[PDB]
RNA sequence: AAGCGAGAAGAACCAGAAGACCAGGC
């Protein structure tokens, strides 16, 4: 019994955030798990990224371009692009920045950081796309070595990710998040 | 504590050898028999564990051995009554202690390999890079083995018309392997530049020519 | 090593490795029965 | 030459004996 743990231990709008996105395209949630916990926690990571953060001479310094429904998601990126002239990522981004006005992708993993890193940076092809990596073992790397953030923010959310590996792993399903397949997709039409 | 190790610098602290300078020779288990080789002596003397200090001359080598500055090192500068100062030799953060505790890469970024092989990395592997160097071959490096290469984006050169181009131009290749093609100029040297073509699946799209085979388009 | 005359009907003169160890691994005859042993006790006082 | 309704990708992804002895092929 594991979704219970979720639901009890997540902001009640981030798991509606993620059970709504993943209603859209169109997945059991109570069977795939796994995926259902590592969308909340990305969530979750995101909205601490751009929680406390504001621009001013009070607004929100960071828009969670995750979370909302691909149609929206687009139709920020593609205002923010044409505002600002910074070029259209053909994949969605996460969130972006406007002081640096440059989107950002936000990536929590278990594994070492650089793997997922430098996957993430040759699948973007660099096309001037930052990406920032969390892991739930305590520690981060982004690209250039530029984190945007405080000190405390930084180190606020990973202890808040070493916190939910902490309970987890007292769920004893550590190893269980491990494991992830590629695809039960067998839904014949009845 | 009294602990002394071959090769440092020490100094006499007390009888007639006093103040007499060397290096120490050897070591043993309890009784060290420390013996140093003072500096311009053709003798060897004798003293026990406890008598000899580790001291320092203006302008030489030391290495911290222990406390809060372990593992840095340098040269004092100066000679206080027993402090010592001297400055990191990698960083020039600040450093004071005893004379007794001293002793005797991102997806497409320029990279050195070597003073004439600037290449571009191409590739991010877990230990190492491919880096496409400026003859058209891709190499494979260790992280460390190579240094990130500050990009000149105003540098400028001449195309096969003897036309000013510069980075980010966009150029027809006319001559070379890659003639025909067409890129996006991203690194710029005299005679050759890393161009950029979505088109080109090898490598990312990254290709190298000679600028003398390109024409601003 | 070598084939005693002796060993006419009490081993095989073809049955034997061939390895380092011609000749003295052998095998018995088909008729080939060693003795098991007995007591001369009652010999003794047949002779006496 | 054909020509009679719409699309694109959230999250992240290996194993050693060693030694002795015996049988055996060459
Ligand atoms: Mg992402």
């Amino acid at each position: 019994g594991m979704e219970d743990f979720v639901r009890q231990c997540f902001n009640p709008m981030i798991v509606e955030l993620a059970e709504k996105a993943m209603k859209e395209y169109g997945e059991d949630p109570k069977i795939e798990t796994n995926k259902f916990a590592s969308i909340c926690t990305h969530l979750e990571v995101c909205f601490m990224y751009s929680d406390f953060h504001f621009i001013d001479e009070l607004k929100h310094r960071f828009e969670i371009i995750e979370g909302r429904d691909r149609t929206m998601a687009w139709t920020v990126v593609n205002s923010i692009c044409n505002t600002t002239g910074v070029e259209k990522p053909k994949f969605l981004p996460d969130l972006y920045d406007y002081k640096e006005n440059r989107f950002i992708d936000i990536g929590v993993t278990r594994r070492e950081v650089h793997i997922y890193y430098l996957e993430k940076a040759n699948k973007i092809k660099s096309e001037k796309t930052h990406i920032h990596i969390f892991s739930f073992t305590g520690e981060e790397m982004a690209t250039k070595a530029d984190y945007t953030l405080d000190e405390e923010s930084r180190a606020r959310i990973k202890t808040r990710l070493f916190t939910i590996r902490q309970e987890m792993a007292s769920r004893g399903l550590w190893d269980s998040f491990r494991q992830s397949e590629r695809g039960e997709e067998t839904i014949e039409e009845r | 504590e009294h602990n002394f190790q071959p090769g440092d610098n020490v100094e006499v602290c007390e009888g007639e050898l006093i103040n007499l300078q060397g290096k120490i020779l050897s070591v043993d288990g309890n009784k060290i028999t420390i013996m140093p080789k003072h500096e311009d002596l053709k003798d060897m003397l004798e003293f026990p564990a406890q008598e000899l200090r580790k001291y320092f001359k203006m302008g030489d080598h030391v290495k911290v051995i222990a406390g809060r500055f372990e593992g840095d090192t340098g040269l004092i500068v100066r000679v206080e009554e027993n402090f010592v100062i001297l400055f990191s030799d990698l960083t020039m953060h600040e450093l004071k202690v005893l004379p007794r505790d001293l002793q005797l890469h991102e997806w497409g970024e320029l990279v050195q390999l070597d003073p004439q092989t600037v290449g571009v990395i191409v590739r991010l592997e877990r230990e190492t890079f491919q880096v496409l160097n400026m003859y058209g071959k891709v190499v494979t490096v260790r992280h460390q083995a190579v240094t990130r290469k500050k990009d000149n984006r105003f540098a400028v050169a001449l195309d096969s018309e003897q036309n000013n181009i510069h980075v980010k131009d966009i150029v027809k290749v006319i001559d070379g392997p890659h003639s025909g093609r067409e890129g996006e100029i991203r690194h710029l040297f005299r005679s050759f530049a890393f161009l950029h073509c979505k088109k080109l699946v090898e490598n990312g799209g990254m290709f190298v020519c000679k600028t003398r085979h390109l024409v601003l388009a | 090593r070598q084939l005693h005359n002796t060993l006419w009907g009490m081993v095989c003169p073809a049955e034997t490795p061939e390895g380092h160890a011609v000749g003295l691994v052998k095998n018995l005859a088909l008729m080939a029965y060693i003795s098991v042993g007995s007591q001369p006790s009652p010999i003794l006082e047949f002779l006496e």
